């Protein structure tokens, strides 16, 4: 709820032309302005090439926002989303006037689900906290997302950065008989894709044992 | 020298 | 699919 | 030539079908056994299969172990080194009794060359490595390393380098002792796997 408010609050800049793939064989592609009545789906033509194939119509939805913005998306056919060819897109106020251009790389706008299955426990010997997790339910190629670990102290800033591919991480450093709720975060990984990082995943807390 | 695919953990490239 | 092949740091996939 | 000595002394094992892939587009297999007079090339069949593919023939070969025994190898031409797909291998005597069967995946029996240039310098009371990958290798980014510290006068420890990483920052290391170090390279997964490569040439130095 706080961040709900939180977000009402915040501040944007210019609108623009926003794409993303979650799995590598979709994408969404959207942007938000304010109300008018009169002003519908059908204003709108979003139509794309790719790779030199022909020019194909993508039928626009508009939905409501929170802060009383209306967005307008369109998700490609799963046939049209390859992720290695310069995908140009086009849309047009049927005034003829030109909304937005952009060319993309379905492989360079990655951002997938939130991880899953965080789970915690203390290691037997050294009594360390060792989490673990599994990546995005149904994404491929795991082995090439690199993630992001927060720790709060129920303190200050400290976020471990995990080598793409390992979804584990044992935490030393940490107080005893103190209550700490970690959440991790995900990232497609350099050189081969690119993006942005994934909303958190649920988290957990658990205290620390007595002396260390 | 190979067609590969996104796999569950990485590429699948079964030769061509 | 695609048109792999190894070289010197790792996969190199052109548009196959 | 004391390892050489070793080598011929330590005790043996069950005869075995090996393969290995040097430089990833490559490969060879063989078998050690009794020299018995009268054997050679001619009384061995070597086939393998490639799925989806036809029974193919290996030119055998045939050289003097160090040790003495003998060794039969086969060298798949380059154009049947495909990885990812299941090899099999049939090793039967003339006389149709069978003798091995084993099916690989090239891609899993990398035996890399050892890594070369290895250098250790002084930081912040730090010891700092670096080194380059076994020569001529491509998916260098595959290679995870391990580092082998051995301290002189009268011991060990050793590192685990993760992939691609051919550089490592030694810490805690005693004032004035003398540290001989070494590498060793292998493949690692999700795509390959192997056995360890021999070490580099070592390098010490006084802290």
């Amino acid at each position: 709820k706080f961040e709900s408010k939180a977000a009402l609050l915040a501040a944007r800049g210019p609108e623009e032309l926003l794409c993303f793939t979650e799995r590598l064989e979709d994408l969404v592609c959207f942007w938000e302005e304010a109300a008018s009545a009169g002003v519908g789906p059908g204003n709108y033509s979003f139509s794309y090439q790719l790779e030199d194939e022909p020019w194909k119509l993508c039928r626009l939805h508009q939905a409501p926002t929170a802060r009383g913005a209306v967005r307008f998306w369109c998700s490609l056919p799963t046939a049209d989303t390859s992720s290695f060819v310069p995908l140009e897109l086009r849309v047009t106020a049927a005034s003829g006037a030109p909304r937005y251009h952009r060319v993309i790389h379905i492989n360079e706008v990655v951002l997938l689900d939130a991880p899953v299955g965080l789970v915690a426990r203390l290691a037997d010997e050294s009594g360390h906290v060792v989490l673990r997790w599994l990546p995005p339910p149904e994404t491929p190629m795991t082995s090439h997302i690199r993630y992001e670990v927060d720790v709060s102290a129920g303190g200050s800033v400290q976020r471990v950065e995990i080598l793409e591919g390992r979804t584990e991480c044992v935490l030393s450093n940490l107080r005893g008989r103190t209550r700490y709720t970690f959440a991790v975060r995900a990232r497609m990984a350099e050189p081969s894709f690119g993006g942005f990082w994934s909303a958190w995943s649920e988290p957990v807390s658990l205290l620390t044992p007595s002396d260390l | 020298t190979y067609s590969c695919h996104f796999g569950p953990l990485t590429w699948v490239c079964k030769p061509q």
